[PDB]
Formats: C-alpha cells, structure tokens, sequence
C-alpha cells in the first residue's frame, strides 16, 4: 500500500507546471546533442525570450548595439580568434503577434549578417486554432494569408531578413508517458518503483518543436557531406529515423498514437511551402517523418520574366542561404589571413575561386549522398579594385545551385498514334 | 536597422532583393443571363435594381438557387384532407428537381397524408399471413 | 464575467473621442516610416492646422 503513496506524491510533482517546464526545457535540449559528431559542437545560451523580447524592441533601429548582436556577431564572428556561429534554433513558438513578429525581425537582423540562418518553430495560435490537429481541416493556406488578419505577417515576409527565418510546424513527441507494461520508470535494485502509472489521455503530455530535428539533419548533413544538401525528402535528406511515439491500452488492444502532433496530407506539404512554413509531416503508422519543404519564410512572388521568377523560387529557398553563408564564413574569415600581403584583382579572383572550385560540378554521381558533396552548379567571381582607396576591392560572386526537385504533373494517354502500323489504313 | 552596422574590413552582405513586374491570372470567360427567374420572389429579387448582387453559380444551379428564397403562395384545387379552404401549396425551392412531381407530394403538406398512408397501407403483409403453410 | 467588466471598460474609450484621433494622427504616422530606406530620412513636424 506504500506503493499507492508514491503513486500520488510523485504523480503530484510530475504532473505540476513549473517542474515539467525544465522537462520540456533540456529533453528538447538532449535530442540536439545526441548524435555527436566530429566537427559539429554545439553550444547553449539560455535566455527568457522576454529578456530578447526587450533587447530588439529597443535597439530594432539600432542592432549593432544590441546585447544579443553583441555575443554572436562582434564577439565571436568579427573577431580574430573567435569562433563563428552556425545556424542559430529559437527554442521558441512564434505566434502572429505584432510584438514576436519584431522578435524574428531583430533576430533575423542579426543572422542576416552574422550569417547564420535562424530556425524556429510556429504556434498553433498562428492558424488562428486552438489544437493543431484541426489545421488539416483548412483547404488551402494559401486563401488564408490573404485574410486581412495576417497583414503585418505579409509585410514581414517581404522584408530581406526573412530569407533566413525558417520556421517549423508540427510538434513531436519527446517523452512516453509513465506505464508500468509501457516505458517503466527504471526503478532502484531493490526499492520497487517499476509499478508507477501516469496521468493522460487525448493529448496534453510534453511537446518538442520539429526545429530540432531540423537542425539536428543540418549537423548530419555535415559531417557526412559537407553543404546542406541533404536536408530535404526521403531519399536524400530529412528522413528522421525512429521517433518517440506512444501506445496505451484504453479499452482495444494498444492503440498505438502517432509521434507527430499533426497527420499533414500530401497537399499539406506544398500548401505550407508557400507560406513560408517548414511542415514536419509524418508516415501513417511508420513512426517516422521527413523534411519535404525547406523554405524560408521570405515571399516567393511570381513575375512575368521566367528568369526572375526562378531568382525568387531559389532565394526563399533555405538550404540554399544555409550554403551561400558557408561562403561568406570562408571569405571573413580566411582571407583575413592575407590582409596585407601584396594581392591583385586577379589574385584574388585566384585564392577565392581555386577553392570553390572543388564545390562545383555539372556531372550527376550515383546516391543522392555522394552527389551532395558538390552543392553548387557554377560560380562567378568578378572581383574588381575602386578609384580612391588604393587597397580596397570589392567582390561581386554569384552561385547557382543544383536545383532540387520539387514535384511534377503528369497526363497519361491511349494514343494510339504511336504505332501506326497496327491501326493504319494501310495493311 | 537604419544606423547600419560599423563597417569591418571584409563586409560580405548577400543580395536577396528581387525586381520584376508581377503576374496576372487570366479571366474566367464570363456569361451573364438575364430573365425572370423568380418572379419577383428572392432576397435579390425584392430589391431595388439599383442594387441588385449578380449571382455566381460557384457551385451549380442547385444551390445558387436555394441561395435565393424562392417560395411561392399560390392556391389550387383541393382533393385530399377534410375541411374547406383550397390546398396551399407552401414551400421554398432547394433544388431544380423540387418541380419534380415526386418532391412535391413530398412538401405539401397535404398530399403528404395519401402518402403517408400508401408507406403503411400498401405494406399490408397480406403475403406473409396468406402464406401460412400449417 | 470579469471579461463582461474589460468588454465594456476599455471598450468606452477606445470608442472615446480625443483618444482615438491620437490613433488616428500616428497609425497614419507609423505608416509612413514603415518602410525604412538606404538614405531617405523623414522628419515630424507636429502643429496644430
């Protein structure tokens, strides 16, 4: 009966906010720094998103004396023994608030230039619904931004320093729930505690945001590869293996409850891309997920020129920004090097370009994997010195990269045309 | 920001501003039709013609129809219930099949009553008790 | 039912004359700095007609 107690006093706390908030806090903060790579350390930085809140509201025209600003850019990036960043993660839920949306704002004003794209998740607040399930009934989100409640989000969209926003939806599960015959809490040698029960049932029991695992595909997407590439699909990129799902036996025969917070449908996939919107979308019963859409959060828009319209379609796309970056943690940071050796127009355009040039190739290799390698497809690098200053240059490179597939239509036809010699005139 | 950041000594900056002149979606071919429809019975109808919504059909003539209350009061001769006062036929039209004589004896309420008796009188079981078989 | 309370409280002057021709005279004014260009400074002025 000493049992009955504890499965009320510990119950009690587990159950009580405040601790679970620490959960939430650190299991989100364990599944980032579960692979551990070679060359791929992270580093943690935990700040109230109030305490970012008031730093950007206030110096949002005037960055360059923002605290934050000041331990990312001039701190470790623009400095010479420092050590730049890489691919910041809001642990956050942005909502459609007029005050978070500063908050991306300031934020992507300091990735913008410290080069460094910053991900994050979206709040179910954000679709204007109360469960994020009940998304999949909206048709078409596309219809929905045009809606005058998102205007202030629209004009956000249009602003460059989106193009390095990326922002998730969908929620997976960081923790089985506490069952005696499902996930046992790992007793002592000898105090039994494996009979412990929780307390839950439709859907309330601790959440992650999809960033994570997003991330977490950018890091393995490098020390395997080396660009980010292999970020995106099946076959290629965010496949996401072995999730955390969750089974419980109500009255059936454990009816086993998706990982992921949201079923998202095939449409669902595209239909989020345009917005802006990573979706984290789930494989019915495999327990698993993939990254279709790596889209920034910057407008698509459409133009009449082919050519400017393709330029909009590859710059809202984020792993793209996520490679272009690499170029310039290259160029500010190994040029420094030879600030003061005697170099030329056409040096320059020779230490800048012999290295990219083993990025860049035309040629397919077999597996999605061994092709990665090479992000680029062809690069220019038209540097060039300026009147005046004697000293000073200024570059001007331009990259295209391997485009990825996006989809496809298709019309299949009975011709009967094809072959004449069956359904000629002539026989 | 506007202050712009302090300049360093190798400002890399990335263009991500696009121009061009935006798209246009073709139009739908439009077919306007004008007659008498409802008579001078629908929401749209009872109004002044200066302010007259033109209809779409979006959906179809089905429910671009029950959009529009179209109802009708008009009497007719009576052959069923009891009492005087000629059959009322009472009732707004849902969809184009509603003129189907079918849907009719299925609204008015009064036809409804020889209706109602041929679901419990026709289905007299003067087959099953007939067939006794011992 | 406290909401009923702020439902009519706040309600009664934002409806208020005086306060909202403040909103009036600075919505038109944050809209015109919205925009936030390279090397164009505007400048306020406020004056009575």
């Amino acid at each position: 009966v000493i049992d009955k107690l504890i499965d009320l006093q510990v119950n009690s706390i587990i159950s009580n906010d405040e601790f679970r908030a620490l959960e939430q806090e650190w299991l989100k903060v364990q599944e980032v720094c579960q692979e551990d790579y070679d060359n791929v350390e992270v580093s943690i930085l935990d700040v109230k998103k109030e305490e970012l809140q008031y730093d950007f509201e206030r110096n949002l025209y005037d960055i360059s004396s923002s605290d934050f600003f000041k331990k990312v850019y001039v701190s470790e990036f623009d400095q010479y023994g420092g050590e730049p960043y890489g691919a910041i993660l809001g642990l956050y839920n942005f909502e459609n608030t007029t005050n978070d949306i500063i908050w991306l704002t300031g934020m992507g004003m300091v990735a913008k230039n410290s080069h460094a794209p910053f991900i994050a998740s979206i709040d179910k607040s954000f679709f204007g619904v109360k469960d994020l399930s009940e998304i999949t009934h909206i048709k078409s989100f596309e219809a929905l931004l045009e809606h005058p409640r998102y205007k202030e989000w629209n004009d956000f969209r249009n602003l460059d320093v989106a193009a390095y926003i990326g922002l998730t939806v969908g929620d997976f599960m960081l923790r089985q729930p506490y069952n005696p015959e499902n996930n046992p809490v790992q007793y002592k040698l000898m105090e039994g505690f494996n009979e412990f029960v929780d307390y839950d049932k439709n859907e309330s029991y601790l959440w992650g945001p999809a960033s994570i695992h997003l991330v977490k595909n950018m890091m393995r997407s490098y020390d395997k590869t080396r660009w980010f590439q292999y970020i995106r699909g099946v076959e290629s990129g965010g496949y996401v293996k072995n999730l955390v799902a969750c089974v419980y036996d109500n009255k059936g025969i454990l009816e086993t409850k998706s990982p992921l917070n949201v079923l998202f449908a095939d449409y669902m996939e595209l239909s989020l891309a345009n917005i802006g919107l990573i979706p984290f979308v789930s494989e019915k019963g495999t327990s698993n997920a993939c990254f279709f859409s790596v889209n920034s959060a910057k407008k698509v828009e459409e133009f009449v020129d082919g050519f400017d319209s393709a330029n909009s379609r590859l710059i809202a796309n984020l792993s793209y920004t996520m490679c272009i970056s690499r170029i310039s943690h290259y160029i500010k940071c190994v040029i420094r090097d030879k600030i003061g050796s005697i170099v030329d127009v056409e040096s320059i355009q020779k230490i800048l370009s012999d290295w990219i040039s083993e990025f860049v190739t035309t040629v397919y290799q077999p597996t999605p994997l061994e092709m990665a390698r090479y992000p680029f497809r062809n690069v220019s690098i038209e540097v060039k010195t300026i009147p005046g200053k004697p000293g000073w240059y200024s570059c001007k490179i331009n990259v295209i990269p391997h485009i990825q597939f996006e989809g496809m239509n298709t019309t299949m036809t009975i011709d009967t045309r094809l072959e004449p010699e069956l359904f000629g005139t002539n026989n | 920001a506007k202050n712009k950041i302090p300049n360093s000594r190798l400002m890399i900056n990335y263009e991500t501003n696009v121009d061009g002149v935006l798209k246009k979606k073709e139009l739908p071919y439009r077919v306007l039709v004008v007659g008498d429809l409802s008579k001078g019975r629908s929401v749209d109808a009872k109004k002044e013609f200066a302010d007259r919504e033109v209809r779409r059909v979006n959906n179809g003539v089905d429910r671009v129809l029950e959009e529009m209350n179209i109802s009708f009061d008009f009497e007719a001769p009576n052959f069923v219930s009891k009492d005087p006062s000629n059959l009322k036929v009472n009732y707004r039209i849902e969809s184009v099949k509603d003129f189907r004589p079918d849907a009719v004896a299925k609204k008015v309420p009064e036809i409804r009553a020889l209706l109602e008796m041929k679901e419990i009188l026709a289905s007299f079981a003067k087959d099953i008790e007939n067939n006794r078989n011992l």
